[PDB]
RNA sequence: AGCGA
């Protein structure tokens, strides 16, 4: 309202100013009620999704696992701590070891990786560690123990009967409610965004992504844009057909300029794209990283601490099945 | 070192409320003594009060009496403000009869021996030509606060009207201190306490009873060897 | 909201169990012949209430003999010491 | 969800449940296969130690 | 309470037949379109799942014969504000342009400053020159409802908490004393005499005869009239409805005058609570997170107490075996409990009853059922009659007591209207005097609700330097983050009104007091004051009044200009190191009392088709251990407790009695069987020609 | 206490009716079970003394709907309370999302030995401190207790009884041989609770730097002595934490307290964590009273 | 380890119990089965003597069998085999 | 209606824990705080008031010939238990030549005054230093700050110190809610008294009770025939 | 059908 109100509640509001405040008050309250319904519904669905993730074995004894960002490098050159480490690194078990400058091992395989040890790694001057996760646990039915890392409730290693799937369900779906969406209007971020991301519904505001590296063939067509990717091998130019001018180009590091070299799956515009497409381009690893980073982006935006292993359980449940394109000669439609 | 033991002087202000002054007192102590005495007077001075009544024309408490302006529960609330002092511990009964129009003051009550009413001028009810109020009041000793004892717990009849009882003769207590604290370290506190009783017993008697009460619970800690 | 007025009382079940235990105890307190006669008279052994002729037949005596037995035993039972442990069960 | 269709097509397939999940052991009231229900913990043999047994 | 009686009327409901149910009544219709101003209050609306669907009519609103809502306005011609009150609907409101009442009118109909605040058609807000204004608001507080209009200093409170306060002001309960509030609005007298629950002298005259039952008025022309009272009548929510007269036999009354106070009324005006001494300091954590602490003085002096009346009923009806009889010849029961019953069943009036006592001796035929041998021999030994008429007398339900006010008995013998197959209907009215107990709900007039954490003795309470204990202690942390300092201003102004002031205008009038009304330059102790909602006490005026607050009895200005005072800790003894806010605040006792909520069940009634325990405090029932609770248990991994809660506490029909037997005998709990809903499910599936079977391996 | 909870006796007497029935039959107070049941119904006063005995060491569950997450249900040891309102420990309010504006809770009752063990070991309050989500403490002191601890540990320059080294005419007049002496001087109107003084401690562990300075490697505290320039309030605040914990000497912001409790839970046993959080609660309330946080 | 003495429901300290067994779920079943053995011992004392034995540690005046079992666990007076 | 009791749990040689139970709600707070203040400010004791030292006139940082510094010596002497009978301020001397550790037995007391922990470290001397310090000790009550020197330079070497006259060091208390049902919520008082090794907490508490009973018999002796609460 | 969190 462009008036705007100009009286503190100590001074006592005037009639019209109070009448204006009533709008926002009632709107917020009704939104609270409806969103509470929605969040309960999301928790309901997730619980059934992750009802069968229960720790069975003590150790799957694999060697695959994810890498963690863990205090990326400074330009002038230091170890500036990554702000979101407590959610992404702690309570994890290493599959590999920490060695640097052909030196000695720092942390050996399979350690809880708590505060003293992270302090040791940052002192020694390493940035990336390959750590286990529930995404690559090789057990048949449910995760092993060492993949799930420290149980965030006990402070000790998770037990061999825990229903970590439902624990993650409640942790993810509990801190809804206090989840007011973004202040901005076509922009979409909030509990609806979380819901669509888990639902895998192609985001309504799809932001086209790349398909191969090379420089960009940029053009501003009739009342909207026309982009194309120049291949490098090359091959067929992926020509992006209609790109409405109601969007923006992606700014990173500078705005997207013509001739700039793009990645294989670089996001061309600014927005979001279908996890289906980023799958078919950059594989299960990239989709899992994308999903965890996106969801944690919202929960960070509201300043809520959720360890990434819960989301990892859920996405592990997401990425189980495969599709049959050729039957071979056996029983698969 | 001060080797002078404290005294206690008095100051009468009105008939019912008075001031007590105690000096000298070792520093950092007057507030504590004042609070202890206050908690004593305002909690555990034995007194007496009306416990139950019985109006002839009523069967219970939530009814009306023909003729009187007020109702039975309003009468209950009015008598609950009564102040009475007994002498013996057996529950005694005082009567009240009134016929015809007029206000019904506490002075119309005829008490038996030992018990006395300390304010005849209280408005209890008001009557008219059709009015007729006849009621008995059980008066009992005790201390502190007690809710209304149950009819079924006792062997009372249906005409009994229990009433919550407040055995306390003190109305308001306060105090202050004037700590001299001269730099030469001959420091001493001066407790100036103020009592206001509800015309039941003199403040002197109230404080004397409190002082007696604050010898028992410390005889506990004293009697060891 | 349809209360099952006819249903398990959930207390009278165990109450009757303990009742029966107490009756077996009290009957053991008395003479064995008297106890068996009462059990057959009131059907405590099979649920079939045996009557004076049947019990006199199974004991090889006369129905008036057993009626005297029954009257004396019931008079013994009405004596409060044998009934203080049963009075509260009503 | 889609209860009618799920039940009917399951009936055609004669698809037998193995009750290996959780909500099913909740529905039939049997011990759930999580926490203190899994056989690693539900079949614990507990006995007094021989030394203290002799001392008893 | 009378306010709720008023406010349930005038209520606007958008859900109904030919209306939008909550399924279709989405958010879109729940907002406050700018056309609601003066026609529908934006504040009051239920906080539940009806926000905006149910509102209340504005104060000055009127109904267009065509069902629209007209609103009064003061028309202004060529900058001269007339008094011709024209009623406009929303269409004409949009057409024309509307000014504000709180504008500088220069005692001639003429505005002062040309740039005047005004509203345009689309809800826009502008500064029009003072020539185009053709309509101006009749007054402030035109956009507010009835109940909300009674909240003092409303303009300081946030909309959310003001809405809460309005929704709780209707939930007070009638106390036995009903003292009027110190600080109020104008809407305590009008919203009282228009509520209906106050007797009003129809036409002027003098008083002939007064009583606790009736008042006889002698009109100036011959005729007399007897106003009958309503003493101890039960309301629709079990609260008292006593009416007590306020006049004297010799008084003269005029038409339209209050003549007898109603339930929550005092000397004519609304009294929804009591004026209590309040301190705003956090005390020993007991007032942690909206909790409240009271003194034992409220318990003792009966300041907060509510009379409650419950209605029990029973019908002697016809049956197949015969006819039911109300009587005294009940089956096995000692004559000890038959002392209260009258010669012919029902209890004597006034006899105190406890839970489980008898009220109506009533017996009904049971026919012939062969007895178990054990009870047969018990009857043989104890000489007890079969009493073929089983007994289902009226027993007062669990956890209730109190006196028996009235007994209303009907009969077929009196040829009263009874339904078919019913011989004799009787109702008994029990009553109790519920005193304020920890866990009850108290609230101010600003939505600052709270349960009672604890009732301390009177000595362990922060008392002033004058020995006067504070009566309730609110929490500080709830004030700033809830944006309802209206309570703080109310506290300060209440202390001012309680002590009485005197602005010493020795040299003219002080700066702050220039625009105060006359006869506000001084006031008496316990003097009542009112601040209309949107034109009320200014902050400077409050500072000025608090500055001079003439002393109580000695020379002691207990509360300084700041509005705080030095409290002494009643418990330890030392003075608090910082001054603490104290004042007089008006608070109300809400209808959410612990006695009406506490509930328990060990074993009670059971459902019919499913064998689950019943539900509701009307019955015993148990608590629905719902799906999310199941999830919590699974996450913990407490499989055995889950099994227990879902098999042998709810549905294992043969397992429940075995568990009870084991518990009484001291044995172990048995292993659960199979749930009953599961077997029901199996039987329906097999009824659907679906072969469901259990397979071993 | 953290593992305790209130319970209105007129509710427990119904919850544990079979247990109290059995026990007061055992004590010969009732000839049989039915008479014992009638005794419980009529509430003859000895039923309460037997009720205490049945209640002792028998946990109950406290559900609050809506049960958003795993800590919606927790197991407490019940204790009998006058009145009709369940007394809930203030420090599970965070877990239950329960403000005292009139919310209601459900008391359940485990029966079998297995259920009692599950409640005792898994669902006990003191055994569930941290979040299942991020491991942060939810028994962490909040709101009013945080205010109290802030006022206790904050430092005011230019306060009464500071340590100044001014000399020539008089000594420093800031040193204090023991926190007992400091407390006595605080009871007297000399020492403010938030003045900067130099105390000589013997029962608290100095920070790492002072430890490595004075003792180097193995300075044990219970006998060693060391001086520290801190505030009396902070000494009283470090008295609550266990002995092994170093000194803190900071201003107790909520984040600082969260860090302290997190470190304590990760390094020390759960029972120690429970006792220290209880002590923090008590101190927080007691010194929130004195802070004089009012609104005028 | 210098904790203050526990009291009531929390004696013995659970952390000093968890070192005896693998996980708290094993602890739970361990204690529950021992408590059931104790209850059976108290029920089967009137008749002849059978395999059951206990309580092995001296109980209190009126102490619950589950508490007795947990104190026995803390005393290191039993053993168990998992599944 | 009931007689309260008193029992102690001896924790250390001088550190006790008294329990009084049960009382009338609320008497625990009525008497616990009063008892605390009595314990802390009514038991007569004695202590050092000031000290003068050779070799130090204005360099109040360190003493020549020793290791420890002036304030350390001061606050070591401050924690020194002594008993006295002579009311006037008496003077003691502790003097020692040579390097070594000066203990609390080095001081030679005059008639009447005594030290209750002679085996206590105070100072260290090095390289044939001689430390000679004069103590002035007197008896009093409660606690006094470091009294400012009333004289300007009557004793130029005399520098004042605090004086811990109170024998007991640290007393707290709390209340409980024992037996709410059949007694209707009585109270229970717990005390945690700590004292130096001059007197036992038992005797300290008994003497405090004596002082308090006298102080309240002062009030009692107004109308001796006054009825109150009797047990 | 109405209502509280
Ligand atoms: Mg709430
Ligand atoms: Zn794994």
């Amino acid at each position: 309202i462009p008036r705007p109100v100009k009286s503190s509640f100590r001074e006592g509001l005037t009639v019209l100013e109070y009448f204006i405040n009533t709008h926002g008050a009632r709107k917020g309250l009704a939104d609270t009620a409806l969103r509470t319904a929605d969040s309960g519904y999301l928790t309901r669905r997730l619980v059934d999704v992750s009802q069968d993730v229960i720790v069975r074995e003590h150790d799957c004894q694999t060697e695959r696992g994810i890498v963690v960002e863990l205090a990326e490098r400074a330009p002038d050159g230091t170890l500036i701590r990554d702000p979101y480490i407590e959610t992404s690194a702690y309570a994890r078990t290493l599959g590999t070891d920490a060695v640097d400058e052909a030196g000695n091992v720092i942390v050996e395989r399979g350690q809880d990786l708590g505060d003293p040890e992270i302090d040791a790694l940052l002192a020694a001057g390493i940035t990336q560690v390959k750590v286990r996760s529930v995404l690559t646990c090789a057990t048949s039915t449910g995760v092993c123990a060492t993949c799930y890392g420290r149980s965030m409730a006990t402070g000790k290693l998770v037990d061999i009967g825990e229903a970590v799937g439902i624990v993650a369900a409640q942790s993810i779906g509990e801190p809804g409610t206090q989840l007011t969406m973004r202040t901005f209007h076509d922009i979409t971020g909030g509990l609806p965004r979380v819901q669509e991301l888990f639902e895998a519904r192609v985001p309504r505001g799809k932001a086209p992504i790349a398909d191969v590296t090379g420089r960009v063939r940029l053009e501003d067509g009739e009342r909207f844009y026309k982009i194309t990717i120049v291949p490098d091998d090359g091959g067929e130019e992926v020509v992006y057909d209609k790109i409405s001018k109601r969007q923006r180009l992606r700014v990173f590091k500078r705005v997207l300029s013509d001739g700039d070299h793009v990645e294989v799956g670089q996001q061309l515009m600014e927005g979001s794209a279908d996890p289906h497409e980023v799958l078919r381009v950059q594989g299960p690893r990239e989709v899992q990283i994308h999903l965890v980073r996106e969801v944690q982006e919202v929960y960070r935006a509201q300043g809520v601490s959720i360890h990434d292993k819960h989301i990892e359980v859920i996405v592990r449940q997401m990425l189980r099945r495969v599709t049959i394109i050729d039957s071979g000669s056996t029983e698969f439609l | 070192l001060i080797s002078q033991r404290p005294t206690l002087s008095e100051d009468v202000l009105t008939d019912n409320r008075s001031q007590f002054v105690i000096e000298p007192l070792e520093p950092g102590f007057g507030y504590t003594l004042g609070n202890s005495l206050r908690r004593t007077l305002l909690s555990s001075i034995p007194g007496a009060a009306v416990t139950s009544i019985r109006i002839d024309g009523v069967l219970h408490e939530f009814t009306t009496v023909p003729g009187v302006k007020e109702d039975v529960t309003e009468i209950i609330l009015n008598l609950k403000s009564l102040v009475v002092s007994s002498e013996e511990d057996e529950p005694v009964t005082m009567y009240l009869r009134k016929q015809g129009p007029g206000e019904v003051t506490a002075g119309d009550i005829v008490p038996p021996a030992g018990v006395t009413v300390h304010n005849p001028g209280m408005h209890i009810a008001t009557l008219n030509d059709k009015g007729k109020l006849e009621v008995e009041l059980v008066v009992e000793r005790g201390r502190g606060y007690v809710p209304a004892v149950q009819n079924r717990a006792s062997g009372a009849e249906i005409g009994r009207i229990p009433v919550d009882s407040i055995y306390s003769p003190v109305l308001k207590v306060t105090y202050k201190v004037d700590a001299t604290r001269v730099e030469q370290r001959t420091d001493f506190d001066k407790l100036i306490l103020d009592v206001e009783t509800k015309n039941s017993i003199s403040p002197r008697d109230a404080l004397a009873s409190a002082g007696k009460t604050l010898v028992e619970l410390f005889g506990l800690a004293r009697e060891l060897n | 909201f349809i209360e099952d007025s006819e249903a398990v009382v959930a207390v009278d079940a165990v109450s009757f169990t303990l009742l029966q235990d107490q009756l077996q105890s009290v009957l053991d307190t008395l003479s064995e012949r008297e106890a068996g006669v009462v059990r057959l008279r009131f059907g405590l052994t099979d649920g079939q209430p045996r009557t004076l002729d049947e019990i006199g037949q199974v004991y090889g005596v006369t129905r008036e003999r057993i009626r005297q037995i029954e009257s004396k035993t019931m008079s013994k039972l009405r004596h409060p010491s044998r009934s203080q442990v049963l009075r509260d069960y009503l | 969800q889609e209860t009618t269709r799920v039940l009917t097509d399951a009936a055609i397939n004669c698809r037998s449940d193995k009750l290996n999940g959780l909500k099913e052991n909740v529905i039939i009231g049997k011990l759930i296969p999580a926490g203190t229900g899994i056989n690693r913990y539900r079949n614990i043999a507990v006995q007094p130690t021989e030394e203290a047994r002799a001392a008893a | 309470n009378p306010l709720s009686g008023l406010t349930h009327k005038r209520r606007l409901s958008a859900l109904g037949p030919g209306g939008l149910s909550r399924e279709r009544a989405g958010l879109e219709v729940r907002d406050v379109h700018p056309s609601h101003y003066g026609r529908m209050c934006p504040i009051e609306t239920p906080e539940g799942p009806n926000i905006g669907l149910i509102g209340s009519l504005s104060v000055y609103a009127r109904v267009n014969p065509f069902g629209f809502i007209e609103t009064p306005y003061r028309k202004v011609v060529d900058g001269v504000v007339s008094d011709e009150i024209v009623y406009l609907t929303a269409d004409e409101e949009d057409r024309h342009v509307v000014a504000q009442a709180n504008s500088p009118i220069d005692a001639d109909g003429r505005f002062v400053e040309p740039r005047v605040l005004v509203r345009r058609k689309a809800g826009e807000v502008e500064y029009v020159p003072s020539s185009e204004v053709d309509y101006m608001d009749v007054s402030p507080r035109q956009m507010v409802s009835v109940a909300t209009a009674m909240i003092p200093f409303l303009e300081h409170d946030d909309a959310n908490r003001a809405l809460m306060g309005a929704n709780m002001q209707r939930q007070a309960v009638p106390l036995v004393r009903s003292e009027a509030p110190l600080v109020g609005t104008g809407m305590e007298l009008r919203a009282a005499i228009d509520a209906g629950d106050v007797v009003v002298a129809e036409e002027s005259g003098v008083i002939e005869e007064v009583s606790a039952d009736y008042i006889t008025v002698m009109h100036d022309n011959g005729t007399r009239r007897t106003y009958r009272m309503r003493k101890f009548a039960r309301s629709n929510h079990g609260t008292c409805a006593n009416q007590c007269p306020i006049v004297d036999a010799g008084d003269r009354v005029e038409a339209g005058q209050v003549i007898a106070d109603g339930p929550c009324t005092d000397d004519g005006e609304m009294a929804l609570g009591k004026n209590l001494l309040v301190a705003i300091m956090p005390w020993e954590g007991h007032n942690y997170e909206d909790a409240i602490i009271l003194s034992n003085r409220l318990v003792e002096e009966d300041v907060l107490t509510s009379i409650h009346i419950e209605e029990h009923e029973i019908d002697a009806r016809d049956t197949k075996l015969g006819a039911e009889e109300i009587t005294r010849d009940i089956p096995n029961i000692s004559d000890e409990v038959l002392a209260d019953l009258d010669e012919r069943g029902i209890v004597r009036i006034g006899a105190e009853v406890r839970d489980g006592d008898i009220l109506v001796g009533k017996v009904t035929p049971k026919g012939e059922t062969e007895l178990t041998p054990e009870e047969r021999l018990l009857r043989a030994i104890f000489g007890e009659k079969a009493r073929e008429v089983r007994d289902t007398s009226l027993k007062v339900p669990h956890g209730e007591s109190g006196k028996v006010i009235g007994i209303r008995v009907f009969s077929r013998e009196d040829e009263d209207e009874l339904p078919a197959g019913v011989n004799e209907l009787v109702r008994v009215y029990v009553a109790q005097k519920r005193k304020i107990s920890d866990g009850d709900k108290l609230a101010g007039r600003h939505g600052n609700k709270g349960v009672i954490g604890k009732i301390l003795p009177v000595e362990d309470m922060p008392f002033l330097a004058d020995g006067t204990p504070v009566d309730i202690i609110l929490n500080t942390h709830g004030v700033p983050r809830r944006m309802n300092i209206g309570q703080i201003l109310e506290t300060h102004l209440g202390w001012c009104a309680h002590s009485g002031w005197k602005v010493d205008a020795a040299k003219g009038v002080p700066d702050w007091a220039a625009r105060l009304p006359d006869e506000l330059l001084e006031a008496q102790p316990n003097a009542i004051v009112s601040t209309p909602v949107f034109d009320g006490a200014q902050e400077a005026e409050l500072q000025g009044l608090l500055s001079c607050t003439l002393p109580n009895r000695d020379g002691d200005v207990l509360v300084d200009a700041d509005g705080k005072a030095m409290l002494f800790d009643g418990r330890s003894g030392e003075p608090f190191p910082y001054p603490v806010t104290v004042g007089y605040m008006y608070i109300m006792k809400l209808h959410h009392l612990v006695d009406d909520k506490i509930h328990a069940r060990s074993t009670g009634p059971y459902s019919m088709i499913t064998q689950q325990p019943l539900g509701g405090k009307a019955q015993f029932g148990g608590q629905r251990f719902g799906e999310m609770e199941c999830w919590a248990m699974q996450a913990y991994g407490a499989a055995y407790t889950l099994q227990e809660l879902l098999t042998i506490k709810s549905d294992d029909t043969v397992g429940r009695v075995k568990v009870y037997e084991a518990i009484v005998k001291g044995e172990n709990i048995p292993e659960p069987g199979i749930p009953e809903s599961f077997k029901v499910l199996l039987k329906e599936l097999q009824s659907l020609c679906l072969n469901v079977e259990v397979l071993s391996s | 206490k953290l593992h305790q909870c209130g319970l209105p006796k007129l509710m427990a007497l119904e919850l544990f009716k079979p247990f109290v029935m059995k026990r007061l039959v055992d004590l010969n107070h009732a000839q049989n079970i039915k008479s014992a049941k009638r005794m419980v119904e009529r509430q003859r006063p000895q039923v309460w003394d037997v009720l205490e005995e049945v209640i002792a060491e028998h946990p109950v569950l406290l559900n609050r709907a809506p049960t958003l997450h795993r800590l919606g249900i927790q197991a407490f040891e019940p204790m009998l309370v006058e009145g009709k309102a369940i007394q809930l420990h203030p420090l599970v309010c965070e877990a239950f999302n329960a403000d005292f504006d009139g919310d209601q809770m459900a008391v359940h009752l485990p029966l079998s030995a297995e259920a009692q063990a599950e409640a005792r070991i898994l669902m006990l309050s003191s055994n569930n401190i941290l979040s299942p989500a991020s491991g942060r403490p939810l028994a962490m002191p909040r709101l009013d207790m945080v205010t109290g601890l802030y006022y206790l540990t904050t430092e005011v320059p230019g306060d009464t009884g500071e340590y100044q080294p001014a000399s020539g005419d008089h000594p420093e007049t800031g040193v204090y041989s023991s926190p007992a002496e400091a407390i006595m001087a605080a009871d007297r109107g000399v020492l403010s609770v938030r003045a900067k003084i130099k105390v000589r401690l013997t029962q608290l562990r100095p920070p790492v730097e002072i430890e490595a300075e004075l003792f180097g490697h193995s300075g044990w505290q219970p006998g060693d002595a060391w001086m520290a320039e801190t505030t009396l309030g902070r000494v009283m605040f470090n008295e609550l934490l266990p002995l092994g914990y170093p000194f803190v000497n900071k201003q107790m912001h909520k984040k600082v307290q969260a860090a302290i409790i997190n470190d304590l839970a990760e390094r020390y046993p759960m029972i120690v964590v429970a006792q220290t959080v209880d002590k923090l609660k008590d101190a927080g309330f007691y010194w929130a009273t004195r802070s004089g946080v009012t609104v005028s | 380890g210098g904790y203050d003495t526990p009291l009531g429901i929390t004696n013995p300290p659970i952390d000093e119990l968890l070192d005896r067994v693998s996980s708290k779920y094993a602890l739970v079943i361990y204690a529950a089965k021992r408590a059931r053995q104790i209850n059976d011992y108290y029920n089967q004392l009137g008749e002849g003597i059978l395999e059951y034995v206990g309580p092995l540690v001296e109980p209190g005046l009126q102490e619950k069998p589950l508490s007795i079992a947990l104190r026995e666990i803390h005393a290191d007076l039993l053993e168990h085999t998992e599944g």
